[PDB]
């Protein structure tokens, strides 16, 4: 096997296509990273040829990504976040985020209070839309049966289970509390 | 010629095997002519009604009532009169949706 | 175009710093320093209505209006 | 490490930890008292109270009374604010917290989209909240339970809002407290507190007005019998 | 008392279109005696309306 740096010539246009993380001219295929070179044939011929590092340091979000986040604060009309993983892998710094009173279900219905949906302190998993305004970034959203709240924690600091669709209890003093509960 | 008026009796040879999926059903069974002006709105098309029976005419309207929230586009109807402006409002308010 | 051989202060700044018995006695942790759940169901399996299923596909199929 | 119902009515410091009945008994910790294990530790300085009403039952409630200006909201009080903007179709309002309060258009008395009620920048609001736990901002209606607003909404024409401490306002809500008689015997007066740190006067003339004002954030101190009636009879003048 | 607040209705509308002329104009010593009579004239019995208004 063989690694790669930011340039060289891989393959003609007919020996093969662009992938992800490259750059094509005068009819040549140019690397553009370091990682190392993997040619998916899949199926039809012509593999498309890229390159990927497969160690993934930092990751710019995108317009539709799955991303791990944690609650910052939370207003009667919005809620800021931070983003945390995106999809799987730890992030070395943290962004901001913004949950308009829009995504929190997936009808886009009126009532949804988001006082009793994404109360501070808990881990979530949500869907990006856009790459947003100078006010509001990333305008994620939660509008799905497999998004929400994931890992939620109690009022004295004890990890929480699932119990309902909309209803959570606590196991220890069996208290009853409000979530928006994500499929697992 | 953008005139066509349709015979009474002539286009209509069925209903139901036409129009394959269901639409703004009624208690009621529906007379030829609303099903006729349902079968010519349902293209898109332009209808002119003439006939004597008040709420007769307002089976077409409210099929297009219906339709319109199934393209989520919105209708006007104009009323030149405050007393039936109202009325219809309130039988399409408890019956369905916003107006 | 000949590269060269290190030389200390290159060879010091590139390193990496990655039971066999007991040692620095002092410090260690031993010598330094009911509960009844009755839990309910552990997960909520989501095998019940899930409203916005609901709406959707009774909006859907109803398709009525009246 | 003393017991309580014994240190009654007592300075205490914080730190310092006591010990409560026999058996452990729900009853809930106040707002200078914390509970650890089966006993109770003090975080604010004050002097302790017990209330339980004519009962042999719970029937009672810890906490300790103290001296302080800055105010935390506490549900169920009634608190003057002043609003300050007009943003969206809400009416912020500044209560002397650490965030600002909230309202609705509809929250006055018979209030719809089209029959707006007239709030400008800048007047100050009776007003009772529905949800000041720590996890938003604290939220007023204006009206009442029911719906019948009885005297909340804007007040305040021709008065004037001061501030005093806390120790002041409780001291006044008591029903043994014959302060505001006596003081009224003398001036006319009508009062409206705030549990904030705030009060609203109106006397008949603006001399009295000042005095009044001033007169009255002096009598959480200076008690009564030997020093009330002589400071009453120097003021009549 | 059923056209006078038709009448009223009918009033209240063209005081709230002379704002935009005395606007236009650069006059608000009418556009102020104006608008504090638009202000007085909003009533509760007028917008009463219909039964199920909300």
């Amino acid at each position: 096997v063989r690694y790669c740096i930011p340039g060289e010539r891989l393959c003609n246009l007919e020996e093969g296509s662009p992938g992800s993380g490259t750059y094509t001219r005068h009819g040549y295929i140019f690397s553009s990273l370091a990682g190392c070179l993997m040619k998916s044939s899949e199926n039809g011929a012509l593999p498309v040829v890229s390159v990927v590092r497969e160690t993934e340091s930092q990751l710019l979000p995108d317009v539709g990504a799955i991303v791990t986040c944690k609650v910052s604060s939370i207003n009667s009309r919005f809620a800021k976040v931070h983003i945390l993983y995106v999809g799987s892998m730890p992030l070395k710094n943290s962004f901001r985020g913004t949950i308009r009173k829009e995504d929190v279900r997936a009808t886009e219905k009126d009532k949804v209070e988001i006082y009793k949906s994404f109360r501070p302190g808990d881990i979530v998993l949500a869907k990006v839309i856009s790459l947003g305004d100078a006010q509001s970034n990333y305008l994620l959203t939660t509008a799905e049966n497999e998004l929400g709240v994931v890992v939620a924690h109690s009022e004295s600091g004890i990890q929480m289970v699932p119990i309902s669709w909309c209803e959570m209890q606590c196991p220890k003093t069996h208290t009853k509390e409000f979530r928006k509960v994500a499929r697992v | 010629q953008w005139a066509i008026p349709v015979d009474a009796t002539s286009p209509v040879g069925d209903f139901y095997r036409l129009i394959p999926q269901p639409a703004f059903q009624w208690a009621f069974e529906p007379d030829v002519f609303q099903k006729q002006a349902i079968l010519h709105l349902e293209r898109h098309d332009s209808v002119f009604v003439a006939a004597h029976t008040s709420a007769g005419k307002t089976v077409v309207a409210e099929y297009a009532i219906a339709l319109a929230q199934k393209h989520m586009t919105r209708t006007i109807y104009t009323s030149p009169i405050k007393a039936l402006s109202n009325q219809k409002f309130r039988d399409f308010r408890n019956t369905f949706g916003d107006v | 175009a000949l590269a060269a051989r290190p030389s200390a202060f290159a060879s010091t700044l590139c390193l990496r710093y990655p039971r066999t018995l007991d040692l620095y006695k002092t410090f260690l942790y031993s010598r330094q320093v009911e509960i009844s759940p009755l839990v309910a169901i552990t997960p909520f399996d989501f095998k019940s209505a899930s409203p916005d299923d609901i709406v959707k596909a009774n909006q859907k199929k109803a398709f009525t209006r009246e | 490490a003393r017991a309580a119902r014994t240190v009654l009515g007592q300075v205490v410091l914080p730190g310092e930890e006591l010990l409560l009945p026999e058996s452990r008994v729900r009853v809930v910790c106040g707002p200078g008292l914390r509970r650890c294990g089966d006993r109770l530790l003090v975080t604010k300085c004050g002097r302790l109270r017990h209330k339980e009403p004519g009962s042999g039952s719970g029937g009672g409630v810890y906490w300790v009374d103290s001296q302080q200006k800055r105010y935390v909201p506490v549900k169920g009080d009634h608190v003057i604010g002043i609003v300050t903007a007009k943003s969206g179709d809400i009416f912020k309002v500044d209560v002397g917290g650490s965030e600002p309060a909230s309202l609705s258009y509809l929250s006055f008395e018979g209030a719809t989209k089209r029959n707006r009620p007239n709030v400008q920048v800048g007047d100050l609001i009776y007003g009772q909240f529905v949800v000041a736990n720590k996890d938003m901002e604290p939220e007023m209606v204006c009206i009442d339970s029911c719906g019948r607003a009885n005297g909340m909404g804007v007040i305040g024409q021709d008065g004037l809002l001061f501030k005093v401490t806390l120790g002041l306002i409780r001291k006044l809500l008591a029903p043994d407290c014959e302060i505001i008689q006596e003081v009224g015997k003398l001036h006319p007066l009508e009062i409206v507190f705030g549990m904030n740190g705030r009060i609203w006067v109106k006397a008949k003339t603006i001399q009295q007005t000042l005095i009044l004002a001033n007169i009255l954030e002096a009598c959480e101190h200076m008690t009564s019998d030997q020093r009330k009636q002589i400071f009453s009879r120097l003021a009549e003048s | 008392e059923g056209l006078v607040v038709r009448c009223i209705q009918r009033l209240a509308e063209m005081c709230r279109s002379l704002r935009g002329a005395a606007r236009l104009v650069g006059e608000p010593v009418l556009g102020a005696k104006m608008e504090t009579a638009a202000t007085l004239l909003r009533r509760d019995i007028v917008f009463a309306a219909s039964l199920y208004t909300q």
